[PDB]
């Protein structure tokens, strides 16, 4: 078995820059770091503009979580300058994030992470009608064999021409010692990431029907949103006619398949485990309440979810003692600096651009597995029945979700929650068109100085932009993003973050080929370009 | 078939909305480019090979005797010897420095790329600079095409174009095609008529915006910018005017600095 370092730079198919390096002994992770290396600088940019400004600029924080940013903006400044949104803003804002949530999750099971589980040369072996039995016998979906050797067909034409493109050089050509699945299971998932890149498609389209655009729509305005076409029957259906495509994706290709894969994958049940949650909550009917949400809020500490903590906003703080930024100083982030300092890998003890957000001290795993077990642990009664169903189909208890393959299967989980609450949500919208209102913005006031804050909790988790207004203009603006809390650096007490310590006990089979590392990586979802900002 | 050409998508300092605007490509859509149209040789956000085998994979792609395509998404940062931006522990500036002279042809893809980006507004911590501004000394000289994304609309029409004729076709002053950002949004408008009548939304709540009144008193920057926005619309459907939003000048060089504030003319 290997000793010795893996360095995996870059790591692919995550949005945005990382470097991951472990060190290995006797074929396991016995440590890890996290470093990411791209800045940009956009809390430094931000500095001395127009408040108004800041959700056009922060979109671009990120362009996989599109929207997120531009939502979380506009929360700050509608939150400092004391602005009661109209409902249908709130649901019109509502409806396209749990569209943004279901296009996230899609592209990232099946274009993210599905090669670290999928042996895609190996479907050129299948029987393609044995594939379509086995396909039809998990879905309630029929799948013929025709059309999996029309994939077939397009795949072994594909690879005979010897230029293999995205493929080439992947873990899984030849075979792999951690690759497990069977010509036909290879086969199904292959079709079915052919299948969502179309679906794709049509899940962000329904985002554009409202919000002009995606990527980066343009439909927010401080006081609620911009487009009365949304109010449309014409409009309003258009969308509905693509989010049932998309929920029928997900509740008939999408689950199955995570299913499937994780029956197959087990033993990934005993990887990448964490101690501590946070999540924001999602969806209001009250802009001022968090708990207002259909997910709420909630603080978890060493699995103990009998006991969920209230989230206390003023417990957050950021470290840079790892960070490749001046000093030590961890900071709130109505406090927060935003100062370069490059010293690079390792160079005094430290090897990120991102800061290291704290919680009570703690890392704190944020993102599906978060919003899925703080939820199930509230009482909700929607996560709490898919979920169970789930690990009854898995034939597993609930200690299984604390591992990479229980965080795979959260983001799943989540997408067919969300996917069902989209179609509540449109209802109530329909409704509240129906009774007269037909106001979606409201007048407000740019004060002179003031606070502000805003919470969403993206694909990723929880999401938070944070302004102080001064003389009118943004006097500090910080971001303190998902994939921070989760794949920022070490703090000034040396803790692990999430994915360093998630790494430790991984095992390489092969340390040319560390796909054990990619898998538990790919799990948490990271998106650099949100972390750093 | 026949031999598929290859295409090397880099990624210096992004937000990958440029990546996914590709992904949302249209008749074709994305299977058929990456199956049938093109090869794609290295792309970070979809490829399976990661670390050593996928910088692998890119020298493969960059030696080939049939020459590649590169489309760049992303500015460069050039602060500081490049430190800002790094890939394998290389800096961008000497990744792009080192590969993109070797291509055949160069697309810069988005306002990043093409002009610097988010990451260039002031004051610019990182010295992003644009392809063509960042390499000059190099004679790069890529193909913008502009956006914050562009429409994908663009890009595949660039690629069928260069593919068919060996060449680049017209290019403007900003080295965009001229068969997309030839005009501007404001002479596309459907609400040109209310701009030219004086008949103007004095807020987002006014009856007026209700109405579709034109937004220029609300910032809408379509006069200034150059894009096929209200033509070609994003994802077969909307565009942002027909959403009740002005247009922020987005593919125009600079526009974070120079259309800013963005609700006000
Ligand atoms: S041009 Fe805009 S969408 Fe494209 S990488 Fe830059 S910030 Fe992102
Ligand atoms: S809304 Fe904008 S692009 Fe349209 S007519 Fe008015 S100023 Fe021109
Ligand atoms: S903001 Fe950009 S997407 Fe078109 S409408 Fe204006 S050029
Ligand atoms: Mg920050």
């Amino acid at each position: 078995s290997y000793s010795g370092p893996i360095v995996v730079d870059p790591v692919t198919r995550i949005e945005g820059h990382l470097r991951i390096e472990v060190e290995v002994e006797n074929g396991k992770v016995k440590n890890a770091y996290s470093s990411s290396t791209l800045f940009r600088g956009l809390e430094i940019i931000l500095k001395g503009r127009d408040p108004r400004d800041a959700q056009h600029f922060t979109q671009r924080t990120c362009g996989v979580c599109t929207y997120t940013h531009a939502l979380a903006s506009t929360r700050c400044v509608d939150n400092a300058v004391g602005v009661h949104i109209p409902k249908n803003a709130t649901y019109i804002r509502n409806l396209v994030l749990g569209a943004q949530y279901l296009h996230d999750h899609i592209v990232h099971f099946y274009h993210l992470h599905a090669l670290d589980f999928v042996d895609v040369t190996a479907a050129l072996k299948a029987d393609p009608a044995k594939a379509a039995k086995v396909a039809s016998s998990i879905s309630p979906r029929k799948t013929t064999a025709a059309d999996l050797k029309a994939v077939q067909d397009k795949l072994k034409t594909f690879v005979e021409s010897g230029q293999l493109g995205p493929f080439t050089n992947a873990y899984f050509l030849g075979g792999h010692p951690a690759y497990y699945l069977d010509p036909e299971t290879n086969l199904i998932a292959t079709a079915h990431y052919l299948e969502a890149l179309r679906l794709q498609v049509k899940a962000a389209r329904a985002m554009a029907v409202f919000g002009a655009k995606n990527p980066h729509t343009q439909f927010t305005v401080v006081g609620g949103v911009t487009c009365y076409d949304a109010l449309t029957p014409q409009r309003i259906a258009e969308f509905e006619a693509l989010w049932k495509e998309t929920k029928a994706f997900v509740d008939e290709v999408y689950i199955p398949d995570l299913l499937v894969v994780a029956a197959a994958y087990k033993d990934w049940t005993q990887y990448g485990g964490t101690d501590n949650f946070i999540t924001f909550g999602e969806f209001p009917k009250d802009e001022y309440d968090l708990n207002s949400r259909f997910f709420k809020p909630g603080v978890v500490f060493k699995r103990d979810f009998k006991n969920i903590k209230p989230f206390d906003k003023m417990q957050i703080e950021e470290h840079v003692r790892h960070s490749w930024y001046e000093g030590a100083e961890a900071r709130h982030p109505w406090k927060g600096q935003t100062q370069p300092k490059y010293t690079d890998l390792h160079g005094d003890d430290r090897y990120s651009w991102m800061k290291a957000p704290r919680y009570m001290g703690e890392p704190m795993e944020t993102g599906p597995l978060a919003q899925v077990l703080i939820a199930y642990s509230q009482g909700h009664p929607k996560v709490k029945a898919v979920t169970d169903a789930v690990l009854a189909k898995l034939g597993v208890g609930p200690e299984a979700l604390f591992s990479t393959l229980g965080r795979t299967a959260a983001r799943g989980i989540e997408t067919a929650v969300i996917a069902e609450y989209v179609g509540v949500m449109l209802q109530e919208y329909k409704d509240n068109i129906a009774k007269g209102d037909n106001v979606i913005c409201a007048p407000w006031e740019m004060p002179k100085q003031a606070e502000g804050v805003g919470f969403v909790n993206a694909p990723r988790g929880g999401l938070s932009h944070w302004i102080r207004i001064e003389d009118g203009k943004i006097g500090n603006f910080q971001l303190v993003v998902p994939s921070t809390w989760t794949l920022g650096p070490r703090c000034d007490k040396n803790k692990l973050s999430p994915v360093e310590a998630s790494l430790i006990g991984t095992p390489v089979a092969d340390a040319k080929r560390p796909v054990e590392i990619l898998r538990t990586v790919h799990s948490f979802d990271p998106c650099i370009a949100c972390g750093v900002h | 078939g026949p031999r598929r050409p290859s295409v090397v998508y880099l990624h210096n300092a992004e937000c990958t909305g440029c990546s996914e605007s590709v992904l949302r490509a249209f008749e074709p859509y994305i299977d058929t480019l990456i199956l049938d149209t093109l090869s794609l040789d290295y792309h970070e956000t979809i490829m399976a090979a990661a670390g050593d085998a996928a910088e692998a994979a890119l020298e493969q792609a960059v030696n080939s005797p049939h020459g590649f395509i590169a489309v760049v998404e992303g500015g460069i940062p050039t602060a500081a010897n490049g430190i800002y931006g790094k890939v394998a522990n290389h800096t961008m500036l000497d990744i792009c420095s080192r590969i993109l002279p070797k291509a055949q042809a160069v697309i810069a893809y988005g306002t990043c790329a093409t002009f610097g980006g988010v990451q260039a507004a002031k004051p610019n911590p990182t010295g992003a600079k644009g392809v063509n501004d960042a390499l000059k000394h190099l004679g790069v000289k890529a193909i913008n095409i502009a956006g914050c994304p562009p429409n994908p609309y663009n890009l595949v029409g660039t690629i069928v174009y260069y593919l068919k004729n060996k060449a680049a076709p017209e290019l403007d002053s900003l080295n965009r095609p001229t068969m997309f950002f030839g005009q501007t949004v404001h002479e596309q408008c459907p609400r040109l008529p209310h701009f030219d009548a004086g008949e103007f939304a004095p807020s987002f709540e006014s009856e007026e915006a209700r109405k579709g009144w034109c937004l220029y008193e609300l910032g809408c920057k379509g006069p200034v910018t150059m894009n096929n926005c209200p033509k070609i619309k994003f994802n077969q459907t909307n565009w942002p005017v027909d959403a009740g939003h002005p247009c922020i000048g987005c593919s125009e060089p600079d526009f974070w600095d120079a259309m800013t504030p963005f609700y006000q003319n």
